[PDB]
């Protein structure tokens, strides 16, 4: 919803600008909004397309690149810390949780679907928390298995017109 | 004289507006009167830039035959102008000139030093002076290089997903090399945004172009649909047997350290590829290729398994490891995950015994899913039957032939 909107904003700010080269603050907000839709080339191509004095400007893009690189390396933990060890700017608070929301649901996702037994340790490796935390968590979703083996198991439990128009064509 | 006789012509031009005189001068002026520098327009044009900034364009022309113009920003301005105060249908004017006028702009200066200043420009410019979205023109061409220069691929997505059909004459002005340039350039586009098939397309459409003449332009889209037919299926796609002679004559020769990669890829030994590849770096780095044939390599370790995939049904991981030579099971289990997660594969890990199991039934043709999918693909397909109706009656009308058989 209001990721697309900002897109949009975005996009419009990048496609007509009098000035030429916009602020450091635009510019890091667009890296973080296409770091957010996991679209990884857009992100690296507007990355490299960045003049070297804007990104010595502020250390913010230094920041959304590190994330960029550790989140393209698929190193969920390393995303997971990289997503909090440094501070930022405030227009790009509200999209910085919004994306690991995001990487969470994908790490669910993924760890669900891609696994059907997985050590406990690799799954909150795989959640950036606290193993107890998931066990409790994963227990009351009901998707786990046991204990003491240390051995979550992650389950996943007008025709009528289009009709006439295809006969219409077919008759010639 | 010149002066008043631009102010007054002008004014019946526009105004009086009748086409005969003002096609008359349009022409007279042409490439031969346009010489000899400006008509004095240094002192009498200043006056006249600002009478109508309309019949001026083609005098734009001239003002951009003299190289390195010392104000850039006159330029920004009249088409701002032309952009602002654009009405819309009278653009008609400018058909055949316009081309030329910003090919000549961009192939200055937009291209050495602010190649993004251009990129909404001339998109702009396209749907304002091309009749049809059916039709390739050769401000395509400039704006597909002005967006791989500028490393941005976004913006010139939508002019490259419609399939271009028909190609405006430009008065005899589009050269065969503009078309070839635009199936290449933008073939670079899809090789940016991991689009391979239809980079293969484009790479395939500028090979099978009828020319008797080596270029250079040839030769890299050559190079490049080998390396994404590579790349993408487990070998090189035979080209359509229409295409040109010269490109099994001369092309190919040239062209020899692909082709041997080619075997090497084909031959299923990734241990040899890298040698090869350490064999001839140079060659690949003279022609920028250091990432591509890097992915060709990556994507062997996964054709490998995916053969494995249709031979086991369940298999260790140091098995996998051994067969795919990925040297270690965890490096064996990195690469299943990930490709799962890209839906190459159908798979499961059981970390129990370090298996790794293949469940290859994702689809069973029972949901409404396919039947959209049937769906799109009669609407698509009673598209271009209509289009190719339309066009068969379109080229009826001729009498070229059919006197009297």
């Amino acid at each position: 919803f209001s990721f697309k909107k900002l897109l949009d904003q975005c996009e419009n700010q990048e496609l007509e600008a009098p000035g030429g080269i916009a602020t450091p603050p635009v510019y890091g907000q667009l890296l973080a909004l296409y770091l957010l839709h996991n679209d990884m080339n857009n992100a690296r191509y507007l990355w490299k397309r960045i003049p070297p004095a804007i990104k010595s400007a502020n250390s913010e893009l230094g920041g959304i690149w590190s994330v960029g690189q550790r989140i393209w390396q698929r190193d969920f933990p390393g995303i997971y810390t990289t997503i909090n060890a440094h501070q930022w700017s405030e227009t790009v608070q509200p999209i910085m949780e919004a994306l690991r929301d995001a990487t969470r649901r994908r790490a669910f996702a993924l760890v669900s679907q891609a696994y059907t037994s997985i050590i406990a340790d690799d799954f909150a490796a795989f959640v950036g928390l606290p193993v107890e935390e998931a066990v409790k968590g994963i227990l009351e979703q009901g998707w786990q298995a046991d204990s003491t083996t240390r051995m979550v198991l992650p389950r996943k439990p007008q025709q009528l017109a289009r009709l006439t128009d295809y006969v219409a064509f077919l008759e010639n | 004289s010149a002066l008043e006789q631009f102010v007054n012509s002008v004014r019946q031009l526009s105004a009086q507006g009748q086409m005969t005189q003002l096609c008359e001068l349009i022409n007279k002026s042409g490439e031969l009167l346009a010489k000899n520098l400006s008509h004095l327009d240094t002192v009498l044009g200043a006056l006249d830039v600002q009478e109508h900034s309309l019949g001026v364009l083609a005098v734009l022309f001239v003002k951009f035959s003299m190289p390195s113009v010392p104000d850039f920003e006159t330029l920004f301005s009249q088409v701002q102008l032309f952009i602002s105060t654009c009405n819309g249908e009278h653009i008609r004017y400018a058909t055949d000139t316009f081309a030329g006028l910003c090919h000549q702009l961009t192939n200055a200066l937009v291209e050495r030093k602010q190649p993004l200043r251009g990129i909404g420009i001339l998109k702009q410019a396209i749907d304002k002076m091309q009749m049809n979205t059916n039709q390739l023109t050769s401000i395509h061409a400039d704006l597909c290089q002005l967006c791989l220069l500028a490393k941005c691929f976004k913006p010139a997505l939508p002019y490259l997903d419609v399939d271009m059909m028909d190609i405006c004459k430009e008065n005899g002005a589009y050269d065969a090399k503009h078309f070839l340039c635009y199936y290449y350039y933008g073939g670079m586009i899809y090789t940016g945004l991991k689009n391979f098939e239809r980079a293969l397309y484009f790479y395939e459409q500028a090979i099978t172009t009828p020319a008797m003449a080596v270029s250079h332009i040839m030769l890299e889209s050559y190079k490049k649909y080998i390396l994404v037919s590579l790349i993408l299926l487990g070998k090189v796609q035979q080209l359509p047997k229409y295409t040109s002679q010269i490109v099994g004559r001369f092309i190919k020769p040239l062209s020899n350290a692909y082709h041997e990669l080619a075997q090497v890829y084909s031959t299923n030994n990734p241990s040899e590829l890298r040698n090869l590849v350490n064999k001839h770096s140079e060659t690949f780095t003279r022609d920028n290729n250091m990432g591509l044939v890097k992915q060709c390599l990556s994507s062997l370790y996964k054709k490998n398994i995916q053969r494995l995939t249709k031979t086991f049904l369940t298999l260790s991981l140091q098995d996998m490891a051994s067969r795919v030579q990925l040297s270690g099971p965890q490096e064996a289990e990195k690469y299943v995950l990930h490709m799962i997660e890209d839906g190459e594969i159908f798979a499961s890990i059981n970390q129990k015994d370090g298996m790794v199991s293949f469940h290859d039934n994702p689809e069973k043709y029972n949901n409404p899913a396919m039947l959209h999918n049937i769906d799109q693909e009669m609407l698509k397909c009673i598209e271009l039957d209509e289009r190719l109706k339309a066009m068969d009656q379109e080229i009826t009308v001729n009498p070229q032939f059919v006197q009297k058989s």
